[PDB]
């Protein structure tokens, strides 16, 4: 059930972060989206690791999703798309127009971009939110 | 108000027929509104009428929508109306001998 | 802050057409052919069913038009096909005047074995529930005055019969006279019974040949108690006749049971047949080897009959009559054989519903 | 099923009451809750014991696709939450008196349920424009 | 999801760091065995569904470590603040505590209830 | 003197008795 939209936040890939953002208030909607035959007793422990092997990704799809908005949740946001914070942004974490960024850059290029800096940011994210708690 | 005519003892195929194609209950009833023949699930059934012995059906084309009646021995007395009533399309067919 | 909030675990319902699951209680080593079926393709009964009341709620139930009736009769096919597999099936195929219609013959490996129904339940799925009339005079339609929530509904055993309904479950005020619309001549007047009328139903040591023994004196104040409540509905004047069945198919002239895997059919001649004005009697059955099928259109023709002694002790609670319209006296000749009516009379009082917990509402935040 | 298959019935409890008498059981009910045979022992473990585990994860990821769409929103996990939406009078034009004080929620939902469609694009975009800003 | 999130802990001040750290027939044998190793998993996520929504309803969701506006009273196991975080395992604290974790959870509830009517106005 | 000692007769066959080793497991959640 919910692997399907996991794979589903790759469709504004390629897109403008203006537009794909504007895309993920719509994929927010769109991300809201039997075996019983005759069984011998050949086919009962058979079909029974067919059974098992299905549950034991529903529920990884499962663990995974609350594992990320655990992680979120330590941000100050639970459930927010869109969470913007309180921590200023530095100016040495690839310094740029705010109109060169939004308008002439796909997602991609930020992994590019922030990568060397993108666990300093998660530290902040964690300290300002319990230096306000 | 449909038109059917026979001669005597033969064999008429009156018709009522839906859209379905899957087996849906009719009734076959007559002026006074007495049961000429009905279909109960799988079964047929007939009901105390003066066809009671007389009537008949094709049991194999209900599964595709189409429910007769074929009625045998026809005498003077059955001219009449019969009226078909599959869910709401109570078809009036009148016959003649 | 200002005027629109949303709240999380409103009571709201909307009706739905979900697909609900067996949940019976099988045994799971047993080939008693309802066990067998009951093992792969239904969960074990929850011990404890929680049951909420709901107070002061008017729901507007409906049995004629009721969708998990249409899953049991899906069901309950899918278990006589597994179980009673007959020897040689003359299904029809039939793919103008006359469109080419084939009469197939399958044959398959036929063996004898052990059936008697056992109680399914019907259990909803997770985000749904059931709601059930806890009133004890429910005309069929219309407003329920009180109803429950719960997951499924009571055991219910998916026997087949016509002209009665046996083994059922039984009303608790006098008897009920549940139908559609009686003007019609044209819709089965289920009777629920208050009483269940024990029948007898053996083949002794002919080997087609048996004998159903009913009482006279329970089935005549039964009879006495249907007949007070149909004046109720067509006038104290009309002085009512009981009668024997019209004409047909064998299988709803008779009273069509069957018990231990053999196709009884009865004679209820004796049975409906009394005027009335304003000891224990005895059925002549058969066993047939060559019955009409009720799932689809077909015949089919199985073993001879088994060999020993076949009690068949079942209760009567319920009746199918279908009325007369004279020109009077109204004749309750009887019928049946459409067998959703079977499991009309026993989930009348069901309704599957959709929970939709999210509600908004204005205030002033 | 044994898990969170109890808590979308038990919202079901006090229909029928006005919608004050609901709201006061809102949040004290997520308070308080949320064979001698060898072939037999069988099933009970194996295809019984999938079957409903196939129903406890179908519960799960029930709520989760619930308390999802309330983070579009902008509550996520509060059971009582207020918007900034600001309340349309067109909206069945009816006294707030006479709404809290005798109408149930069926009776309620019957009334608004023309246009909640409308209603919950206002949140998004509200939670939308919240965020942006 | 987690019902354990053990990672052995023993001294408090490890307990809490690394709390932020971490959790931030031959087919009868591995059939049985599979399953109860899926009820494990299952429960776990319902049982974490169920207390975040206990954390919720006192305002704590989501976040692992929240302080809030409850101060102790007399009677709750008054001892040095400074040397419990010092020496003392988390599995001391409920001996430490023992029928005052039901009037904390009391006391917590209407410090939020309170704070929601008292920015309501 | 309330008590009296009820007997109970069954079938009685020759068995085999050895025991094997069994091993006490926990339920999910603990
Ligand atoms: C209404 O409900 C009641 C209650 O369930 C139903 O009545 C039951 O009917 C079944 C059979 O239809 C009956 O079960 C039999 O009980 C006997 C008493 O112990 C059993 O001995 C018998 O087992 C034999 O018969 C089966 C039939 O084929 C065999 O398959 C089985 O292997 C056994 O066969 C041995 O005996 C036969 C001779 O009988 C011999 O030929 C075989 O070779 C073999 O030696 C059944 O289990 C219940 O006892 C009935 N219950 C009561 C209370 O009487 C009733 O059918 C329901 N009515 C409807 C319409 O559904
Ligand atoms: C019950 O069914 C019948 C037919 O559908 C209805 O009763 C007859 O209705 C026709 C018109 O369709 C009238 O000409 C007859 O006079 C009616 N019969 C009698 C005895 O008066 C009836 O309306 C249906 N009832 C419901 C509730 O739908
Ligand atoms: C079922 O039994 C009835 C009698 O109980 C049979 O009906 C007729 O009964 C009269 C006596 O009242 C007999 O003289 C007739 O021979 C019976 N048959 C007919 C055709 O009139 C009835 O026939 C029996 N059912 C079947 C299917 O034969
Ligand atoms: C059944 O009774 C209800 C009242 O509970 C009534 O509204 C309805 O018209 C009746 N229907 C029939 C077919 O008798
Ligand atoms: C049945 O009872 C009625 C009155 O209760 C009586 O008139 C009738 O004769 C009885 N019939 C039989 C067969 O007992
Ligand atoms: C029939 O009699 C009952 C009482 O036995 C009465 O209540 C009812 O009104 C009568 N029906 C009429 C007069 O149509
Ligand atoms: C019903 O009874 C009548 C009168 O006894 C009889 O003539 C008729 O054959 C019977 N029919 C059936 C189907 O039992
Ligand atoms: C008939 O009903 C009684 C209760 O009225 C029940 O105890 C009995 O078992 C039933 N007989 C069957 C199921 O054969
Ligand atoms: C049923 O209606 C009465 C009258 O309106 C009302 O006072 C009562 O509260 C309602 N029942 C319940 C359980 O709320
Ligand atoms: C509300 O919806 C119903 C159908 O659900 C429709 O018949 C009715 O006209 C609508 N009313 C308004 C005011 O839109
Ligand atoms: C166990 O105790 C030793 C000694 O104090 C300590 O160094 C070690 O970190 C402890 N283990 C854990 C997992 O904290």
């Amino acid at each position: 059930g919910i692997g399907a939209v996991f794979l589903g936040f790759l469709g504004a890939a390629g897109s403008t972060m203006g537009a794909a953002s504007m895309t993920l208030t719509v994929q927010a909607r769109n991300l809201l989206s039997l075996l019983r035959a005759p069984e011998a007793q050949q086919h009962l422990l058979k079909l029974t690791v067919w059974g098992i092997k299905q549950l034991q990704a529903r529920v990884l799809a499962v663990e995974r999703y609350l594992r990320d908005q655990q992680l979120l949740g330590i941000w100050g946001c639970s459930g927010k798309l869109i969470c913007c914070t309180n921590v200023p942004w530095n100016s040495s974490w690839s310094n740029r127009n705010l109109s060169e960024i939004w308008d002439n850059m796909t997602w991609l290029q930020w992994d590019k971009e922030i990568s060397n800096y993108t666990q300093i940011i998660y530290g902040l994210l964690e300290e300002s939110q319990n230096q306000q708690e | 108000k449909k038109v059917v005519l026979g001669k005597k003892g033969d064999t008429v195929e009156l018709t009522c027929t839906a859209s379905q194609k899957k087996s849906i209950q009719f009734h076959w009833k007559n002026s006074n509104q007495i049961k000429i023949l009905g279909n109960q699930g799988s079964f047929l059934t007939k009901g105390p009428s003066k066809l009671n012995d007389r009537a008949d059906s094709r049991r194999s084309l209900w599964d595709q929508g189409n429910f007769p009646l074929i009625i045998k021995n026809l005498k003077i007395e059955d001219s009449d109306t019969y009226i078909c009533e599959v869910e709401d399309q109570k078809e009036e067919v009148q016959l003649l001998v | 802050n200002l005027w629109v909030t949303v709240y999380y675990g409103v009571p709201v319902w909307k009706d739905a057409e979900t697909t609900l699951f067996c949940a019976s209680d099988a045994k799971a080593y047993e080939t008693e052919k309802h066990n067998v079926w009951a093992t792969h393709a239904c969960v074990p009964t929850d011990p404890n069913p929680q049951e909420i009341h709901l107070e002061n709620v008017t729901e507007e139930f409906n049995m004629w038009k009721n969708n998990m009736v249409e899953q049991m009769h899906t069901d309950i096919i899918s278990l006589w096909d597994q179980s009673l597999k007959p020897c040689v099936k003359l299904t029809p195929l039939c793919v103008y005047r006359l469109i080419n219609c084939n009469t197939s013959a399958i044959t398959q490996a036929c063996p004898k074995v052990s059936f008697e129904p056992i109680p399914i339940h019907y259990c909803a799925p997770a985000g749904f529930a059931i709601l059930k009339c806890k009133d004890k005079k429910f005309n069929g339609t219309g407003p329920c005055p009180s109803v429950s929530t719960v997951q499924c509904t009571h055991g219910i055993k998916p026997v087949v019969s016509t002209q009665l309904l046996l083994n059922g479950s039984l009303a608790e005020e006098e008897v009920m006279i549940r139908s559609e619309n009686i003007t019609n001549n044209a819709k089965n007047i289920l009777v629920q019974f208050n009483t269940p009328v024990q029948i007898n139903c053996t083949r002794p040591n002919d080997i087609r040949q048996a004998h159903c023994n009913v009482s006279k004196a329970t089935w005549n104040e039964t009879l006495g108690k249907v007949v007070k409540q149909l004046r109720k509905h067509f006038g104290n004047n009309t002085i009512i006749r009981f009668a024997n069945s019209s004409g047909g198919d064998l299988e709803v002239t008779t009273h069509s049971f069957n018990c231990g895997g053999e196709f009884f059919y009865c004679n209820t001649s004796g049975l409906f047949n009394s005027t009335w004005i304003s000891d224990s009697i005895t059925l002549p059955c058969r066993i047939k080897q060559i019955i009409n099928m009720w799932q689809r259109i077909g015949q089919a023709m199985y073993a001879p009959p088994i060999q020993g002694v076949i009690r068949c002790v079942s209760n009567i609670t319920g009746l199918i009559l279908t009325r007369d319209g004279g020109s009077t006296t109204e004749t309750f000749r009887p019928g049946g054989g459409d067998m959703r009516d079977n499991w009309r009379s026993e989930l009348y009082k069901y309704k599957v519903v959709k929970i939709e917990p999210l509600g908004v509402a204005p205030t002033r935040c």
